[PDB]
């Protein structure tokens, strides 16, 4: 009844997230670890000229052991003030023991199955 | 604040959204085509173990393109992505004559699937760049594509690796869908 829910939660893993320059198709920044682990919000290196890129493609890769029937995604961009970004996407079905990819074209990310929260990811900022 | 800004933004606001489903046997080249749409293969490419979804923007349409892995194990799940599909894209390895029969079999199983009843069908005879890959007419004959009656369709030769002829195929597809 929630034993299942526990299985879902436990079988989900967000491998990596990245940022590309849409006009180029080049990876500016991509990370593969500490994406959803307890602690300091993993961050990384993305060369500041991203604001000089008029188009950016965010891509996520996640694996899931359990089959889900109504998987969705909520991505909100966060620096204090009134909010800069709201992104939603409904995947629907997810195959068991699957590895999937999602990318959008132009920071806490939440994954859901109907209304059970599967995972939360928070990453942050390098205009390095 | 300049008029052009609001007019363009408004133009974008009213773009129709479309769901394109890209299927085909494994190694057919589905994921490479999807990546070449954004000019991207920077050689990180292995078999797809689920789906790859890209949300683009093209020809005034907002596209949701679902690429689902075609190896044996994943095909019984294809039907889970049927609902609301505006366009079906069938990718074929033009140089893999050793599978044309399965390829044709999967395609026909898909066309009698009621949830895909009104989808426009584009066939990408991919890998045309190869030394000895088959011709469109051949593939078209081998896929019994002349035995289709419920779907608008067009076979288009192309090469995902160089991006040659990918746009003509997508353009035709977005046009037919426009007619409704
Ligand atoms: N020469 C050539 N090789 C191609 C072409 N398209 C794809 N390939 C190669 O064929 C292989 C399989 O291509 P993919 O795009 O991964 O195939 P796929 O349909 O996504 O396969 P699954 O993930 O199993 O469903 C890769 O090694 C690509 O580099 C093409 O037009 N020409
Ligand atoms: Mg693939």
């Amino acid at each position: 009844k929630d034993e299942r829910a526990r299985e879902i939660l436990r079988g989900f893993k967000l491998n990596w997230m990245n940022l590309r320059d849409a006009e180029t198709g080049k990876i500016l920044w991509q990370g593969t670890e500490d994406l959803s682990v307890p602690g300091v919000e993993h961050e990384a290196r993305v060369p500041k000229k991203i604001l000089k890129c008029k188009a950016v493609s965010r891509e996520l890769n996640f694996s899931s052991t359990e089959q889900m029937e109504k998987f969705r995604l909520e991505q909100k961009v966060y620096f204090k003030g009134q909010c800069l970004e709201e992104w939603f996407f409904e995947f629907g079905f997810v195959i068991p023991n699957s590895t999937n990819t999602w990318q959008s074209l132009i920071i806490e990310t939440k994954f859901f199955d109907d209304d059970l929260l599967v995972s939360t990811s928070r990453v942050r900022l390098f205009y390095v | 604040s300049m008029g052009l800004l609001t007019i363009l933004k408004k133009m974008k606001q009213k773009e129709r959204e479309l769901r394109l489903l890209m299927l085909g046997l494994d190694n057919a080249g589905k994921t490479t085509i999807l990546k070449k749409f954004n000019g991207e293969d920077v050689d990180t490419i292995s078999p797809t173990l689920g789906f790859n979804i890209k949300t683009l923007e093209h020809r005034g349409f907002k596209l949701n393109i679902w690429d689902v892995g075609g190896q044996k194990s994943l095909r019984s799940y294809w039907r889970n992505y049927f609902e609301s599909t505006d366009g079906l894209i069938w990718v074929v390895d033009s140089a893999d004559r050793q599978r044309m029969q399965d390829c044709q079999r999967e395609l026909q199983s898909l066309l009698v699937e009621e949830r895909l009843a009104g989808a426009t069908l584009l066939i990408f005879a991919n890998k045309q760049d190869l030394p000895g890959a088959l011709s469109c007419n051949a593939i078209q004959e081998a896929l019994e594509l002349d035995s289709i009656r419920s779907h608008h369709w067009r076979i288009q030769g192309c090469s995902a690796v160089t991006g040659e002829d990918l746009l003509p195929g997508i353009d035709w597809l977005l046009d037919d869908i426009s007619s409704r």
